[PDB]
């Protein structure tokens, strides 16, 4: 098979969320509790999850990426357009139940804005503010069934969207993130996880992220710096390598 | 309802759209002019890897010394899109771009070797097949290497076996500074994919 | 094709028989996508099975 | 004559009559129009989606409510329905009770949407999504009474017996059988349609008893429940006659 | 089996997914509905008129503004089209300016339709009636030009010449020829939607300027005036993409 | 349609003479009230008509002229030949004759 | 009514041909940006060609 | 046209000045228009009177326009030339857009 083909790169699913969907967990809010951005899935070929590996010695404060395979080829483009395709597979037993809605919202998503990085408003997500009566979804009974997936074509006021990302967002630097993703899914509970207590009173949300229908569109990166993978360093005391973009 | 764990291999695709075969040709008619369908084109085109990589005069320099560095940072084609794969197999092409600012003699001339990959200098003749250029008339090289192996492909991994593919030698009767671009031949491919690793971004030294 | 060029492309391209969209998830093969064979397919070696008269010297 | 980027003044036909939506301007000559010449639809919306209307729009479900019942609690909720109803003070108890088509008129909305018209006639969707681990059981019954607000009492759905009640139209719900119900509440008003300013009225009123209530464990846990959830939306929509007034309530 | 005015608990088809406009619900088993038996339209409201969609709601004339130019007023109503144009602190004159497609989203209750929509494709329709007895004379010149308030100042329909602003697409507009004149404004934004959300951004702006003054009779009165009137609508419409979001402005 | 044609944007019609005729002008004599080449229309596509902006501090004295999409055209080139065409439009009503 | 009329005069051209691509203007072409206020002086672009 | 050496200089910073000159066709021209699209080509012509090293080179790329130098990589496609054999670049744009039309 030819593995060098977008298809087949973009096509190669990983996971990018486990979440904890607990028993206390409130309707219609977005399941917050696991992972870094909890219950928002922004939708997508680039990259919206990002780390600080801060050292000490003043502070470097070096950002660490998450990407999967359709992440890593849209990292090497300026501009991206792309199916996004989500399998969220739900980790439980034939005793747990629940329903989980799981819509479609287009535009920017709600941010907390950190001075190194980017995350969701979790306030803003609530079925107060966020009513999804107007919002493409689809309710999952976890009576028997664990899993869907989600394809989410593209749509967007342009043609292609933009492969930065993460790639340095925060509070003054937030707008390359809105204009890389058509919107976002937010998983919320329609109907708590009902659990006896012969079993965990908690179950895992796994999502895979992979990318349909993708063409990419200028071969140069929208990145500040160049394309970089990252070598972790032996010790947590030791600095990350920078490679010399000097022309001279 | 029967006590059960199962999946029934339910997809939804939203929004009553179109073909994206269809709008995704539309767009690129307007917005791009090219789709990009496969990644061995951009392991053909060339790509810098070192904008000044300076020599010494009459020094034999394998080009490994700066590939083994080049291969780990992720900057160019042959390096990012390795790390999806564990093997490749091919020849490879070199453009070196001469951007020497000081005059040593007044007639300057690159030259190129093979030479078995990870080998050094002094383990191997200034034989074989060569290509010379003269940076004032030609100030790019413009040298390729074939695939020169004892095996049908080559692992991005360490061996216990050396020599057993080629590689280029480098040299000047000068020190000359060069734009150092590479890229594979027509028959260059990588392996079999793999995962992907961490990507790193922007770095903000802050005073504390 | 639609060119201003006498020449309308750089190379001379070769077909394939390949069947998918070449951006689409389903796997393809690489050996429709190229086709060089042990045979006269490539240069040289159809230059041997031939037996020109280059591959002596001459 | 051919002139690009300008209508200059002129005359036309002596009486004119162009016909908008709902507006019919008459003028003393043609107006002098100037239009895109070869226009095109220089967008992408056509291939995004499809544009939904007003009767499709309608047609979206809309959470209404989130209940959840807990067993072992002389609550309304929960407490079942009752075999005899002697006097009004001791009447059926019901877990949650919904004025229609109010309810679906001011959610989701709606009322964006149904506002400047005066008429309308519309059924009622209703679909619940109860979930309940396999170890509760129990079993509600979902039924609409009309004009139970404004009917005497003794023929009211309220103040009637078990026997009574489950007499009307409704859906039984058990936790292990049914995890989902549907029902379809017509169009329920006496008159030719549902007049949306002036009167605010309502005409079938939806109730959800309980005719077993939520059996567990006899060990006192908080996962001895059951959570639910109810969605409505309209079908068989007519919106017909325009109007500047808006009813306030919506 | 076969019982009237309820529906019993029972099993059924083991995975169900139905799906309704845009929300689609999966059930372990197909939910247990009661419909009416042999159900009637027991209404009248589709024999008044035909049930308007949103695209025909957003093509209904709407009255944005209302115009009255008197003769002798150094006003900037009356005061005419300027040969040139040397400075900012001196630019042309106009009647009336209008932010588009703005000032329809937020008139006729446009809003409330476009509400929980995220991207529009529009055209914006024009239609001035003006009126002058037969013993006044002048002329307009009604024309847009494009990103005006964000386009350099020497690119504005403002601060160029007459013959620059009467370059511009529009309706020349006499008073004793033309009554009343049309205008079909395209789409005119550069990416593939307006974006109804996010961007509050108008894409072009429509000016009515003056060619000549109103001409009248040299001695004052009330009487030497003109009356306008502006409609404006939408055409060519697609509303696609649903969302919870408003925009405040509007 | 191709709106970059010679034709299309030199078809663009623009107002360059807007005249005032009063009761008192005399017969036989050019209609000159009102604009800066009153009653003279020089037939062309160049542009014939300009204004001198002066600012004092010496005085500078740009001059400006007001092109039509032809004048705007033809100012791009040395030579023109071309059929020039010019809408006479009077605003009257029912009970100005002459 | 009015004691004076207004007569508006169009302008365009019809069958043209445009002969060399270059001006025969002392200066290059120079669009007029309007400056602010009217005691500030315009723009002149740099012809020096060295 | 001078610059400075090492210096990475995006090209709006003259073609902002000169959009608003009329002076070039690009210029006069979109005077008359509200939207262009497809992508643009330049020529530098070396005029440089002195000598500062031996090797002389020019060499160009990509930049998202409004951008400045510090906000982008010099990565992707390149053209390189070198003045004493090649006193001219020749390099060209393509129109890499979001967007089917760009306003001025």
């Amino acid at each position: 098979v030819d593995e060098m083909a977008i298809g087949y790169v973009c096509g190669n699913p990983a996971i990018k969320h486990v979440l904890t969907w607990s028993t206390t967990d409130v309707v219609q809010n977005p399941i917050s509790n696991g992972d870094d951005w909890g219950g928002v899935i922004p939708v997508g070929m680039p990259c919206y999850s990002k780390t600080i590996r801060a050292v000490k010695g003043s502070t470097s404060k070096t950002e660490v990426m998450d990407p999967a395979p359709c992440e890593y080829v849209a990292n090497l483009f300026s501009y991206w357009r792309a199916t996004m395709c989500y399998r969220i597979t739900v980790v439980k037993t034939a005793f747990h139940t629940g329903r989980l809605e799981i819509f479609f919202e287009p535009g920017s998503i709600p941010t907390v804005r950190t001075a190194d990085n980017l995350g969701p408003d979790q306030t803003q997500l609530n079925g107060t503010i966020a009513p999804s009566d107007n919002n493409y979804k689809y309710i999952l009974d976890l009576t028997n069934d664990t899993e869907v997936t989600i394809k989410v074509p593209y749509v967007s006021n342009k043609m292609f969207m933009k492969t930065v990302g993460i790639y340095g967002a925060h509070d003054e630097d937030n707008w390359n993130f809105d204009e890389s993703f058509t919107g976002f899914l937010c998983i919320r509970p329609i109907t708590k996880l009902m659990a006896p207590d012969t079993v965990s009173q908690k179950v895992s949300i796994v999502v895979w992220k992979w990318a349909e229908d993708v063409v990419v569109v200028e071969p140069k990166p929208l990145t500040s710096g160049p394309t970089q993978v990252y070598n972790p360093p032996a010790v947590a005391r030791d600095l990350v390598k920078q490679i010399d973009v000097s022309m001279q | 309802i029967n006590l059960s764990n199962k999946t029934d291999e339910n997809t939804i695709s939203f929004f009553d759209s179109g073909d994206p075969e269809r709008m995704n040709n539309e767009a690129l008619m307007r917005g791009c002019g090219e789709q990009i369908v496969n990644l061995r084109p951009l392991l053909r085109t060339f790509r810098t890897i070192n904008d000044n990589w300076s020599l010494a005069a009459n020094t034999k320099t394998p080009i490994t010394d700066l590939t083994n560095t080049a291969d780990a940072e992720g900057r160019d084609y042959m390096s990012y899109l390795s790390f999806l794969y564990r093997f490749y197999r091919g020849g490879r092409r070199y453009k070196f771009f001469n951007t020497t600012p000081l005059k040593q003699s007044q007639t300057c001339y690159v030259r190129s070797f093979l030479i078995p990959r990870n080998y050094t200098a002094d383990e191997i003749n200034t034989d074989g097949p060569s290509h010379i250029t003269y940076p004032v008339i030609n100030p790019v090289h413009e040298v390729e290497v074939p695939f020169y192996s004892q095996y049908r492909k080559i692992p991005i991994a360490s061996t216990s076996d050396k020599g057993y593919d080629s590689s280029l030698m480098y040299y000047t009767n000068v020190g000359t500074q060069q734009i150092v671009a590479r890229a594979g031949n027509d028959d260059f491919t990588f392996g079999w994919m793999i995962g992907t690793p961490q990507l790193q971004g922007i770095t903000k030294e802050v005073a504390n | 094709p639609t060119s201003e060029n006498p020449k309308i492309g750089p190379i001379s391209e070769v077909a394939s028989g390949v069947k998918t969209a070449a951006n689409g998830i389903e796997r393809i093969p690489v050996l429709g996508e190229i086709a060089k064979p042990v045979t006269a397919a490539v240069k040289w070696f159809a230059d041997i099975v031939g037996g020109v008269a280059a591959i002596f010297g001459w | 004559t051919n002139v690009h980027n300008t209508k200059l003044a002129s005359t036309s036909a002596e009486n004119a009559i162009e016909k908008e939506q709902i507006t019919t301007f008459h003028d003393v000559e043609t107006p002098n129009r100037i239009d895109t010449p070869m226009a095109q639809d220089t967008s992408s919306a056509r291939s995004m989606d499809d544009t939904h209307s007003i009767i499709q729009f309608l047609q979206r479900p809309v959470l209404i409510d989130n209940i959840e019942i807990v067993a072992g609690t002389t609550a309304d909720n929960n407490t079942a329905l009752s075999r005899y109803v002697l006097d009004r003070t001791n009447p059926q108890k019901y877990i949650k009770q919904w004025t229609l088509p109010s309810t679906v008129l001011k959610a989701g909305g709606k009322a964006q949407k149904l506002a400047n018209f005066k008429y309308l006639r519309c059924d009622v969707q209703v679909k619940i999504v109860l979930n309940a681990n396999p170890f509760i059981a129990g079993r509600l019954y979902l039924a609409y009474s009309p004009y139970d607000d404004k009917v005497a009492p003794e023929r009211r759905i309220i103040y009637t017996s078990r026997a009574g009640v489950t007499g009307y139209p409704g859906v039984e719900l058990d936790f292990q059988l049914d995890n989902s119900v549907e029902m379809t509440i017509p169009y329920a008003s006496f008159q030719e349609a549902y007049d949306l300013v002036s009167g605010n009225e309502d005409f079938v009123q939806l109730y959800l008893f309980t005719i077993a209530p939520v059996l567990g464990p006899s060990a006192e846990s908080a996962n001895s429940k059951v959570d639910l959830s109810v969605y409505m939306w309209l079908d068989n929509i007519s919106l017909v006659i325009p109007t500047y007034r808006l009813n306030p309530n919506l």
